């Protein structure tokens, strides 16, 4: 979704703490003012990228205290109050996998990780208790067991299939979710698409630092 | 009038317990705005109204009336 | 009622545009970025880049060629690098515009020429229609959407036992206003008496979870008795 | 940004609704999806 909001300064990178060098750099016009603008432009939209993905619900819905969802079990994806950062069980698994003095700094993201989890709970809490109705207008509640009947109609399967097979379907769903936990807990390569983004930015930044050791 | 935040040291802004929408983003979940004699304030921004859904396994809400709305979407 | 709501909704667009300048920010930023980028290119001519003067004629008018040739080389290197920076910025920026142009073409096809089932692609709500409007270096879409407004709490049931058999709705849900059971649509409360023409049969009472007791009125019975 | 735009599209048409687009929301006939956050990204659980 987004990448690191880095910020670089010329006057400490090209001419770090030198009056003679700094005065010479001014003969190159507005290159750094142009460069510091380009990096700022990137940094700003990195907050837009997160904003478009998650900030799609105007209200923070939350599930009822009673988890009677017709036999389906969401306890592995709903929030966990036992953590100071109220993240679900699966979210905890994902965060445990993905891992100077020269004018190079990193800006903090505008949406803190606690706020990101709060948005996904609202999106998740809406889905179970209101179906697709919370997307269009106001959330209109409907029993989850009935919600699936109209999800089945959407794929051309008559709704009587769900009700007559409700325990079988619910048990298959619960096992399918359980397999996700087993997959994540053992296979590190599952998160390669996100680790490569982190690695590319760190690798690019280290090359910039090494360039200071060159004579040119 | 010094407020320590996770994005740095913010000087000149009156820290407020309340939570509003973001006006001028600072970082780490803190935004600032100019409002009430008037001064710049800093606060933890809010994500929206808190609203639980009255879920139950034999209760459905069905709309009885509707509204036609027109929105504007602008693209370069 | 629907026609009057549409006419008022369009009227509000005029009031919104006539007062709020920020509405067109997505197009003003494109104009501003290109003017801002071009002015930087022009300002670069005033830089020395290490030469004795930013004016090319002053080097020629004051130095004889064997010396001027080195001083000019500094201006050529600096000014040539400036153009490469500008062109690179435009190539990346032009790619950003094309993606929007491709998106605008997609909306035109799937929102004006037809009707979308894609959620929030054509405005928030159940999409009805869109109308294109031109703008300077862009396009403006007016999306007409259906939004449910007022709701009531009804008691529901997934199926109904009448004669030992489970009856399910053909279209819509079963609802009760507290005492009587009806079948009604999804997105507009419109009660109907449960008949053999509203429902279909499958199985018996013993397998579905939450079935209730009622009668499914048979319209044929009074026609043969009379 | 292209991935961020794609992620926003899936959120709207996969979580908030139900897709008839083939293989857009997981392989099979789509029922529902659930978002999960991740460091610098989003994870979708597609139920098919
Ligand atoms: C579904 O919602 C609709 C609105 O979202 C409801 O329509 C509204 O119904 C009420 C009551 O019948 C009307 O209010 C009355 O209107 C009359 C005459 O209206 C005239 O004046 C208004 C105000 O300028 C104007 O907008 C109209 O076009 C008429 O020229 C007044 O004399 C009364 O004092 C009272 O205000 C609303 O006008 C009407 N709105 C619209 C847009 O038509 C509808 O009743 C709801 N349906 C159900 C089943 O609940
Ligand atoms: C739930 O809906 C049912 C179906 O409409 C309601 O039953 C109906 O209640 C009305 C109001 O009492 C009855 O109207 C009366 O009809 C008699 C003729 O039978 C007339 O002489 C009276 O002046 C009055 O208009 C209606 O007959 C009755 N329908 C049936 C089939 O019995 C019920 O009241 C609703 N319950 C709630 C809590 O809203
Ligand atoms: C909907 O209506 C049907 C029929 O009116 C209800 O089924 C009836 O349920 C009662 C008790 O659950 C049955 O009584 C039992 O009868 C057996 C002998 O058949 C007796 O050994 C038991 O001690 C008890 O008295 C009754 O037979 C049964 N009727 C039929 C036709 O199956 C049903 O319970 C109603 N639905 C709900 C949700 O209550
Ligand atoms: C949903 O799944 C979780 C995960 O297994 C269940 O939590 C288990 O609950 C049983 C009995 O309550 C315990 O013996 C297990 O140790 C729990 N496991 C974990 C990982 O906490 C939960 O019970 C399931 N939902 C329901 C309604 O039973
Ligand atoms: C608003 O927030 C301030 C902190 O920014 C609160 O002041 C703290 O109050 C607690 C009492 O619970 C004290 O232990 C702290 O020492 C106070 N902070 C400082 C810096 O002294 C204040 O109580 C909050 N008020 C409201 C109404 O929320
Ligand atoms: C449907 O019923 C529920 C509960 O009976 C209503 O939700 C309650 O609304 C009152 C005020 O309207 C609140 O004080 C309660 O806290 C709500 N309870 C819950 C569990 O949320 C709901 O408003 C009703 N729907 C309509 C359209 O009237
Ligand atoms: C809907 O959920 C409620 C949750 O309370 C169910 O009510 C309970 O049902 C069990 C057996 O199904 C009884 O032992 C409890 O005494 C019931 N509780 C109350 C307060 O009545 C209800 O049965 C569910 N609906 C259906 C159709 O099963």
């Amino acid at each position: 979704v987004s990448m690191t909001k880095t910020s670089v300064d010329c006057t400490m990178y090209i001419c770090g703490d030198s009056t003679e060098c700094s005065n010479l750099l001014l003969q190159y016009g507005s290159f750094c003012t142009q460069l510091n603008r380009a990096l700022t432009g990137i940094a700003v939209e990195q907050d837009k990228n997160t904003q478009e993905v998650f900030a799609q619900v105007k209200q923070i819905y939350k599930t009822p205290p009673i988890k009677d969802f017709g036999g389906f079990n969401f306890s592995q994806i709903l929030p966990d109050p036992s953590k100071p950062s109220k993240r679900s069980f699966i979210e905890d698994l994902l965060f445990n996998k993905v891992t100077k003095f020269n004018g190079l700094t990193v800006l903090p993201p505008l949406l803190t990780d606690e706020m990101i989890a709060q948005y996904t709970s609202a999106l998740l809490a809406g889905t179970i208790t209101s179906g697709w109705t919370f997307g269009a207008g106001a959330a209109l509640q409907i029993p989850f067991a009935m919600q699936m009947a109209y999800r089945f109609n959407g794929i051309g399967v008559t709704q009587n299939v769900l009700y007559e097979n409700q325990k079988l379907i619910a048990n298959q769903f619960n096992s399918a979710i359980g397999k996700i936990q087993d997959s994540l807990s053992s296979t590190a390569s599952a998160l390669g698409k996100l680790q490569d983004v982190v690695n590319q930015n760190a690798q690019a930044l280290n090359t910039l630092v090494k360039q200071l050791s060159s004579n040119f | 009038n010094v407020f320590q935040t996770r994005a740095g040291c913010l000087i000149g802004a009156e820290h407020v317990n309340n939570s509003y929408e973001c006006d001028i983003p600072i970082g780490a979940g803190i935004c600032a705005s100019y409002q009430t004699s008037q001064s710049i304030i800093a606060y933890t921004m809010s994500l929206g109204a808190e609203n639980s859904v009255a879920y139950s396994n034999n209760s459905i809400a069905i709309p009885t009336n509707f509204t036609i709305s027109v929105t504007t979407e602008i693209l370069p | 009622l629907i026609a009057n709501q549409f006419n008022s909704a369009i009227g509000k667009i005029q009031d919104s545009l006539s007062s709020t300048a920020s509405a067109l920010g997505k197009l003003q930023d494109v104009v501003n970025q290109n003017a801002q980028a071009l002015n930087t290119l022009v300002k670069q001519l005033s830089s020395n880049f290490g030469a004795i003067s930013s004016v090319l004629n002053d080097i020629l008018s004051r130095l004889d060629p064997p010396e001027a040739e080195v001083q000019i080389d500094r201006l050529i290197t600096g000014r040539l690098q400036s153009l490469q920076t500008y062109v690179t910025q435009q190539l990346i920026r032009a790619a950003e515009i094309r993606a929007s142009a491709n998106l605008a073409a997609t909306k035109m096809s799937e929102c004006v020429l037809g009707q979308s089932k894609r959620v929030d692609f054509c405005g928030k709500g159940y999409h009805l229609m869109s109308f294109p409007q031109s703008a300077p270096h862009g396009v403006v879409f007016l999306h007409v959407t259906y939004v449910p407004a007022q709701e009531k709490n009804f008691t529901t049931a997934p199926a109904i036992c009448h004669d030992g058999k489970a009856h399910f709705p053909r279209e819509g849900v079963f609802v009760s206003n507290g005492t009587h059971w009806f079948v009604t649509q999804r997105n507009f409360y419109e009660p109907q008496i449960i008949t053999t023409d509203n429902t279909f049969v499958s199985g018996n009472c013993d397998v579905v979870i939450g079935i209730v007791n009622n009668t499914v009125y048979d319209p044929l019975q009074p026609e043969l008795d009379s």
